């Protein structure tokens, strides 16, 4: 298992539906990619919701990002691996943790909030 | 014919009347003492079926009629247990590259070929 | 009214009001909506009064009662001549008969903390009352209000 | 197919009907019965605007059918 | 490998288990006899139409922020005194029931996201909390004295816990953990006797039956397993959820269980009847389901469940249908728990409040 | 020709060895009255495209009732999507026989639920009518799911 830490995890099929947001927002640029831009994102609030990676060693780096989720209320999953995760984001450098952020004008939209959706099924 | 028939129709129609009632006075039963549409019916206990359920059970439940089992030991069984297909997207450095890969073997047979 | 109301003279101001209302012999609710809500507002305006500006909503708040400006302007009588308890329920019976509203669920939220005070009354009143209408952002406009006011 | 059958599987469909009196019918089909007696709806003659008319069947000289009668019925 | 741990500190404990399951399961057994024997259609109908009436009359009573992040576990002490509610970001606060003013003081225990909490049956104000890091903790809790003051501090597990519970006799904790295992534990000794692995993922929601006979286990497989405590395996696995179960609840009477799945759909298991009519499916809440609960003093009879919808809807022991939804979240509702008296809801949820019905 | 060649393809892959995904998306709908014909239409062709396993059911017509689709997530979505949205159900309708005019201001619709269930015993989507709510759980109870349809 991708660290015993670590949580929510999605599945294949799920995070086959995520990435595949992750690469169409990536093309509509509603996307930011790293820890960097994610942490300006929450802050911001613009952002829709957290991606972050699994397979990421070490895992505290994007441990820091779940409780600032929390605090601003956004919903957050963890793709397995950090190299399809960037490889969905359109980077071949392996990327960590993207965020998807807000469009009121997005075509996707109606996808964001149906994955958005599903990803705060997980949350728990 | 007809006469027959007329006093025919007005017994039918006497006929309903009197299940209107009844359906009313069902109704009001109901009010006070149940309701199948609300499957009011479902709160009622059974005396037969729980009287012989726990004679069948002999005194205490189901649970520990048993009481066979080991104390003893104790089990860990059973660890019970989808391919999705992976799609690998990439940069458009790798979809132009891949491209102009693709057309130069392509460009580079024809050329090579005609010559 | 807004003319005669400037130069502030009662008689002219009461003598053209039941001019108003004589010429309101013709009914159908018009545009009475603001009629009324001004003629108790300028009998507001003069301090004394207040009891028949009560029964006049009374009579008022009772032909109408859809208005939900008759029923802020009387949760300002009593919280003029400052009845919490009859406030209070008056804004209850206005949420209750006008749910899409902001406005009577502000105030009674407001009057529920400054007076009644607690957070919790208020609280619950601003969530309801949002759960009930959700499309209005004037409530949530509301909670955040309460919220950074307390 | 047979015509009975045509005229049952064609319900609220314009046509335009010729009598023996040779007065022009067009109206709405509405029933068929197994005398082909008519029954019609939205329904103006030519030598009257008439909201529902009935026609026997023997009275009937022929019936001019919309094209998509195959269609529409098959 | 089964069968095989010896476990001798369990039997001791475990003889305890059948002596108080016996005799406690005969009693209650033996109560629902006389109940079964004296009721009537008139106000057996009448109450329960007037019961499930008042629910479905309940409204909003009042809300209460506590914590920066959402409020996890909402739980009332007995006799509905103050309810114990963990957040996220590891504090957990006890409020008076009625007034919802915060009686105690903040108090950071649980460095992960808590888990569920609980009050201890006998009403000796000892509250148990899991949470992310593997500790569970006991809290010693007074009218006046001052915070909270913890007793036990308990690792029995590696990853995240979920939901820790006490068994009716109140010397035994059970936990349940994202591990493989689910643990049970002593209230005196506090160590290890069960340890269990019953599926492939964690095991996300324990249930101690009421009368201290039965553990109904569910898990993220999506498969709720029934152990005995005392037999040591499972009596049945029944499995009714496409997703992970995230809550389990017993009826008072053992004749009733309440699965809340991860598909919404509240699985009702009687097992009473193991051949013929077990399961009693309900379609619960639009997103999943959270936390469900039972009436409790009024002997079950009517159920109330909490999801990520923002509506809390209640239901009764028979029909098992909606009597009526209850607003008042504006948000997720992650945490529900009734007044034992059945008279008041407080729950809890991701719009950081604590809610009242009354 | 690559326009051809790609119809073929369609054609040919209308069914194409797909097996069970299960996870099975479930929104159950109850209604009020569907009297007007172009709903039912609407309902039929859109669960026929979509190949949404499913039912609709009523009471004595006019009578409330019940749908239930069930389905992949997207396409029970866009099932939702023009069943909520793009369906009016308050309106006028005039039923073409002469016309009588049924004009519903009070005729609703509203979402009973939305989750998955595994195992759906659905062969198709059969629309029915039933006499009365008795035969109508029965309906309902041929697939073993008496719960869907809940009266208030």
């Amino acid at each position: 298992a991708p660290n015993p830490k670590a949580f929510p995890l999605a599945d294949a099929a799920l995070t086959q539906q995520i990435l595949d947001v992750v690469q169409q927002a990536a093309n509509l640029r509603q996307l930011k990619k790293g820890a960097n831009e994610a942490t300006k994102t929450l802050n911001r609030g613009i952002s829709e919701f957290i991606i972050m990676a699994a397979d990421c060693e070490p895992i505290e780096i994007l441990l820091h990002l779940p409780l600032l989720c929390e605090d601003k209320n956004v919903p957050y999953v963890f793709v397995p691996s950090r190299v399809a995760l960037g490889r969905a984001c359109g980077v071949s450098r392996p990327v960590i943790a993207a965020s998807i952020t807000t469009n009121d004008a997005s075509a996707i939209k109606t996808q964001i909030y149906a994955v958005k959706d599903k990803i705060e099924t997980l949350l728990i | 014919r007809t006469l027959q028939k007329q006093q025919e129709e007005e017994e039918l129609k006497r006929k309903l009347k009197q299940e209107e009632d009844e359906k009313d006075k069902r109704k009001l039963i109901e009010s006070g003492d149940p309701n199948l549409e609300l499957h009011e019916d479902k709160f009622l206990l059974d005396l037969s079926k729980f009287k012989i359920y726990y004679d069948n059970n002999h005194g205490y439940e189901w649970w520990d009629t048993a009481y066979h089992p080991s104390i003893r030991y104790v089990a860990h069984p059973l660890p019970e247990k989808a391919k999705v297909s992976i799609k690998a997207y990439l940069t458009q450095h790798e979809r132009k590259r891949l491209r102009r890969n693709r057309r130069k073997m392509a460009r580079e047979a024809r050329e090579i070929k005609i010559k | 009214i807004k003319l005669l109301g400037r130069s502030l003279q009662l008689d002219e101001l009461r003598d053209f009001f039941q001019q108003t209302f004589s010429s309101l012999e013709d009914f159908k609710i018009s545009g009475t909506e603001r009629l009324y809500y001004k003629y108790v507002n300028f009998l507001r305006y003069q301090d004394l009064n207040e009891e028949a500006i009560k029964f006049l909503n009374e009579r008022c708040l009772k032909s109408f009662p859809i208005c939900h400006k008759f029923f802020l302007q009387l949760g300002q009588i009593y919280h003029s001549m400052g009845n919490i308890e009859m406030s209070r329920e008056t804004y209850l019976s206005g949420t209750r008969l006008v749910p899409n509203c902001p406005l009577l669920w502000v105030s009674l939220s407001k009057i529920d903390e400054i007076d009644l005070k607690n957070p919790v009354r208020a609280r619950s009143i601003l969530d309801r009352g949002l759960l009930k209408n959700p499309d209005d952002v004037l409530f949530y406009i509301a909670k955040i209000q309460m919220e950074i006011r307390l | 197919m047979l015509p009975l059958y045509l005229l049952t599987n064609a319900k609220g469909q314009q046509m335009q009907i010729e009598l023996k009196n040779g007065e022009i019918i067009q109206g709405i089909l509405t029933n068929v019965d197994n005398w082909m007696n008519l029954t019609l709806s939205n329904v103006t003659e030519y030598s009257v605007k008439l909201n529902e008319i009935y026609i026997r069947g023997t009275f009937i000289k022929f019936i001019k059918l919309q094209d998509n009668i195959i269609d529409k019925v098959k | 490998d089964f069968f095989t741990p010896a476990t001798s500190e369990l039997i001791f404990a475990r003889r305890f288990l059948i002596n108080y399951s016996l005799e406690r399961s005969r009693k209650r057994l033996q109560k629902e006899m006389e109940r079964h024997q004296k009721f009537n259609t008139r106000q057996e109908l009448l109450s329960r139409r007037t019961e499930l009436q008042r629910m479905a009359n309940l409204e909003l009573a009042g809300s209460q922020l506590v914590s920066t992040k959402p409020i996890s576990a909402v739980s009332l002490s007995t006799d509905d005194m103050v309810v114990a509610t963990g957040s996220w970001a590891g504090d957990l606060q006890v409020l008076n029931s009625q007034t919802l003013q915060p009686l105690t003081q903040k108090l950071d225990s649980h460095v992960g996201k808590i888990g569920a909490i609980d009050w201890h049956p006998d009403s000796n104000n000892q509250m148990i909390s899991c949470a992310e890091d593997g500790l569970i903790k006991n809290f010693q809790y007074s009218n006046e004295e001052g915070g909270l003051r913890l007793l036990g501090d308990l690792v029995g597990h590696e990853r995240r816990i979920s939901d820790v519970k006490y068994h009716p006799s109140g010397k035994f904790i059970g936990s349940a953990s994202h591990d493989m295992t689910w643990r049970l534990w002593d209230a005196s000794t506090h160590q290890e006797l069960l340890l269990q692995e019953g599926h492939d993922k964690g095991v996300f929601s324990l249930s101690f039956q009421c009368d201290g006979s039965l553990v109904c286990s569910g898990g993220m497989d999506s498969l709720s397993m029934l152990w005995d405590i005392r037999s040591g395996s499972k009596v049945m696995t029944l499995a009714g959820h496409s997703k992970p179960i995230y809550t389990v609840a017993w009826s008072p009477n053992g004749y009733q269980v309440a699965t809340g799945g991860g598909d919404g759909i509240i699985n009702v298991w009687d097992i009473r009847k193991r051949d013929e009519g077990q399961l009693n499916q309900i379609l619960a809440h639009r997103n999943i389901v959270t936390q469900v609960r039972f009436s409790k003093e009024d002997g079950g009879k009517k159920l109330v469940s909490c999801g990520y919808d923002n509506l809390i809807n209640v239901y009764s022991s028979d029909t098992w249908l909606k009597m009526g939804s209850l607003a008042g979240h504006t948000d997720k509702i992650i945490s529900l728990d009734i007044s034992n008296n059945s008279h008041f809801l407080v729950s809890g949820g991701w719009d950081r409040s604590i809610k009242l019905w009354n | 020709r690559r326009h051809e060649d790609a119809i073929k393809r369609r054609k040919e892959a209308v069914n194409m060895n797909v097996e069970k995904p299960t996870v099975y998306h479930c929104k159950v709908f109850q209604f009020k009255n569907l009297q007007n014909p172009k709903i039912r239409f609407k309902l039929k062709m859109n669960s026929k495209e979509l190949s949404l396993k499913g039912l609709c059911l009523r009471i004595r017509d006019d009578g409330p009732g019940i749908i239930i689709v069930v389905g992949n997530e997207k396409s029970c979505k866009f099932y939702e999507n023009l069943v909520m949205k793009r369906i009016k159900w308050n309106e006028d309708f005039e039923l073409h026989t002469g016309d009588i005019k049924m004009d519903m201001h009070n005729n609703s619709i509203s979402k009973t639920w939305e989750g998955y269930l595994q195992d759906c015993k659905f062969k198709g989507w059969f629309m029915k009518v039933c006499n009365d709510q008795d035969s109508l759980l029965r309906t309902l109870g041929q697939f073993d799911s008496e719960h869907f349809y809940s009266p208030v």
